[PDB]
RNA sequence: CGCAAGACGGACCAGAGCGAAAGCAUUUGCCAAGAAUGUUUUCAUUAAUCAAGAACGAAAGUCGGAGGUUCGAAGACGAUCAGAUACCGUCGUAGUUCCGACCAUAAACGAUGCCGACCGGCGAUGCGGCGGCGUUAUUCCCAUGACCCGCCGGGCAGCUUCCGGGAAACCAAAGUCUUUGGGUUCCGGGGGGAGUAUGGUUGCAAAGCUGAAACUUAAAGGAAUUGACGGAAGGGCACCACC
């Protein structure tokens, strides 16, 4: 196409472009409400942890760390912040 | 020439190792074990000029001489191991091989079990001849 | 002449240059 | 051996060193089904009949 | 001129291969390089098949293969018509032939 | 100027009682011609004999050095001495565009059999596979590696020669090491492909006899 | 059937991977290293390219020690031949292998310097990540492998076309070049003489690096075209060919 919107891209698009490629750069991540049925509070763990995260007071581990996104030990739920 | 075996029904097995090189055939039927050998004639042992040592009708005139030895001491049929000049050399069985195993299937030999034992080797020693090959 | 006899050829002939300025030297 | 008779139902075509042998599906008057290909010196043609002195044989197909 | 642009044989980010021997020379060729065709063939052709069959020990003994890997190098395929001269469109034709 | 054939003695070659056909076949040996006798030159004689040939209706592709152990009188008593695939099933597995992966242990039974297993396995193509290839990462290839050793030796250690042949009859081993190596990558024509007996205990003629019925 | 020795790591093995290149393929262990990807980590211009200088550098070769299975420069013979100190064949020395030093060269080639930007498409593939029906395994799920459908980043490549270039062959790089400038290194100036002589320098040597002139010469050369030729491959025709 010789015409495009190359101003305002489609948001499918947007996300089918690297991070760094986008128009604005933009990352991938976000930061997790995680938590486990060991205590009841909710930790803050980052998406591409990369660090074996320890419980409030010690009770066990939550995070296990990956190549990308780090997995969650099974129990542990996570909800995604917003900003 | 006289064994005490069972005569009407009951096959009584050796091996014929054909080793069918390019340049000679040789059908050579021993025991199941192969320790003891029965017969033993080549192709350059019937047709006397070097060329036609392995020709298919030199190794043919071989198994039929092994085949009719053969049924002399009353070993009715024959496991085969098929053989290449093998190692670093030729691994493709030479002209005179199938000439001489249909000749112990005409003679009146049965045929047991059919394998290769073409010496494969894992990895090699150097090949005879040069970096720039055998030329002409 | 190939041109790996005719590089022969020189390093013969340098060999035997080198050979007669030993014996002058 | 058995001196046995086939007969020609078509050519299959020349083949030899000079085309000096018509290729031919021969049919056994035995049994009706029994079929071999044989290569055959002379004027050959669809209908007549053969006499092959074996029925062991069979001509390699070009 | 350069006639062919993998330079006739099959090595783009190595920089050396293992040089394999001819089967019908000894003409060490690199791997890439070779030709090379894996034959699976029967250990008896067509006029023995019918004849040992008949003459077998065992009923339904299917009579076992010969695998063979040949490597040539470009003087003995050619030599043999295992390869062959190809118009100059032709040669980028890299479907094997039926 | 005389017949070697004249003296021939001819023997039967027994199988052990863990296969089915006993008769193996007919082996001519001189007879006792003063210093060297007939079973002296006889009690070594390796026979490459075929499953079939030796358990009744089973895969006709794997193979049994049996050695004629002791020689009692017209019978030669054969034992265990190796396996192995014939070289046409052994070249039809091995083929382009799958990971062939092996492992042989140096693995010793209950009595002193002193085995060397070698087993083999072949990435399968699966039912809906687009992609040719079907290779396994190095990683992959070392974990089913490490199985297939671990499992030899645990079916070799634990129990004696006469229930290790009776673990080759079958794919008794080769089928549990695909079993157990689908959760790594699937592979389908695992074997056992090959066995080597190193080293024997002292010969014991009243234990052969208990293998021999 | 055993036993011994020294090589080599077939098939799997791919226009696949890794490495600065040379190169690198049996198992397992140990050692330190590395790209790529992931990153809402850290420093904040630390960078690019590089005279001099330096590490590595196939094979052959040299030096000393161990070894020498196979192959095999030289050498010996048998053939072939007019000759055949060649091709072929039988032997066989150094070498080929290993340890420790030397050598610094190859068609070391992608005959294509490196860094950065931009300029079409497509289906693959290798690697990491991301997401998405369902089959299968540990079955007993969960998470993981094996497939499957994509996306993204780097990677070796492939096809495709009037991007454009080029003498053309061909090239998404050899393009973005008379509408000529992103940065930088090395290097060419008709063919010979000549990588010669000379001097310097490195090396045990072999030789490596640097490198003329007199003189000679009207071309040498590139790509492509048409013929002719071939001891190249195919397809015909002919009783002045054969059957």
């Amino acid at each position: 196409p010789l015409a495009k919107d190359l101003l305002h891209p489609s948001p499918e698009e947007e996300k089918r472009k690297h991070k760094k490629k986008r128009l604005v750069q933009s990352p991938n991540s976000y930061f997790m409400d995680v938590k486990c049925p060991g205590c009841y509070k909710i930790t803050t763990v980052f998406s591409h942890a990369q660090t074996v995260v320890l419980c409030v007071g010690c009770s066990t581990v939550l995070c296990q760390p990956t190549g990308g996104k780090a997995r969650l030990t099974e129990g542990c739920s996570f909800r995604r912040k917003q900003h | 020439s006289l064994g005490p075996q069972v005569a009407e029904g009951e096959n009584v097995f050796g091996v014929c190792h054909i080793f069918a090189s390019f340049n000679d055939t040789f059908v050579h039927v021993t025991d199941l074990s192969g320790k003891e050998t029965i017969c033993r004639v080549t192709g350059g042992m019937k047709v006397k000029a070097d060329r036609d040592e392995s020709s298919p009708y030199a190794a043919m005139l071989a198994a039929q001489d092994v085949a009719q030895r053969c049924k002399e001491l009353g070993i009715t049929a024959l496991h085969i191991k098929l053989r290449a000049t093998g190692g670093n050399r030729t691994k493709t069985p030479g002209p005179g091989a199938q000439s001489a195993l249909r000749a112990l299937a005409r003679s009146g030999m049965k045929i047991g079990r059919i394998e290769d034992v073409t010496p494969i080797p894992s990895d090699s020693t150097r090949r005879k001849g040069g970096r720039r090959g055998r030329r002409l | 002449m190939r041109a790996k006899w005719r590089k022969k050829r020189m390093r013969r002939l340098k060999r035997k240059r080198r050979k007669m300025r030993q014996r002058s030297k | 051996q058995p001196i046995k008779l086939a007969r020609v139902t078509k050519v299959l075509g020349r083949t030899g060193s000079q085309g000096q042998c018509t290729q031919v599906r021969v049919e056994f008057m035995d049994d009706t089904s029994r079929s071999i290909i044989r290569n055959v010196k002379g004027p050959v043609r669809e209908g007549d009949v053969l006499t092959l002195l074996e029925s062991e044989r069979e001509a390699r197909r070009l | 001129t350069k006639k062919r642009r993998n330079n006739g044989r099959a090595k783009k980010g190595r920089g050396h291969v293992q040089p394999i021997r001819c089967t019908n020379c000894a003409c060490c060729v690199p791997k890439d390089k070779a030709i090379k065709k894996f034959v699976i063939r029967n250990i008896v052709e067509a006029a023995a098949v019918r004849d040992i069959s008949e003459v077998s020990v065992f009923d339904a003994y299917v009579l076992p293969k010969l695998y063979v890997k040949l490597h040539y190098c470009v003087s003995c395929a050619i030599h043999s018509k295992v390869v062959r001269n190809r118009s100059r469109e032709a040669r980028k034709d890299r479907t094997p032939p039926p | 100027v005389v017949d070697p054939f004249s003296k021939k003695d001819w023997y039967d070659v027994k199988a052990p009682a863990m296969f089915n056909i006993r008769n193996i076949g007919k082996t001519l040996v001189t007879r006792t011609q003063g210093t060297k006798i007939a079973s002296d030159g006889l009690k070594g004689r390796v026979f490459e004999v075929s499953l079939a040939d030796l358990q009744n209706d089973e895969v006709a592709f794997r193979k049994f050095k049996l050695i004629t152990e002791d020689v009692q009188g017209k019978n030669c008593l054969t034992n265990f001495h190796g396996m192995d695939l014939t070289r046409d099933k052994m070249c039809s597995m091995v083929k382009k565009w799958q990971t062939m992966i092996e492992a042989h242990v140096d693995v010793k039974t209950t009595d002193g059999y002193l085995l060397r297993l070698f087993c083999v396995g072949f990435t399968k193509k699966r039912n809906n596979q687009i992609r040719k290839t079907s290779y396994a990462q190095h990683q992959q290839v070392r974990q089913i590696r490490k199985k297939m050793m671990e499992i030899m030796t645990r079916e070799v250690q634990t129990n004696d020669l006469k229930e290790v042949v009776n673990k080759l009859i079958p794919d008794s081993i080769g089928k549990d090491i695909e079993k157990a190596c689908q959760s790594i990558y699937p592979l389908h024509d695992v074997f056992v492909r090959k066995v080597k007996m190193l080293k024997k205990p002292k010969f014991e003629l009243g234990k052969l006899m208990e293998l021999h019925g």
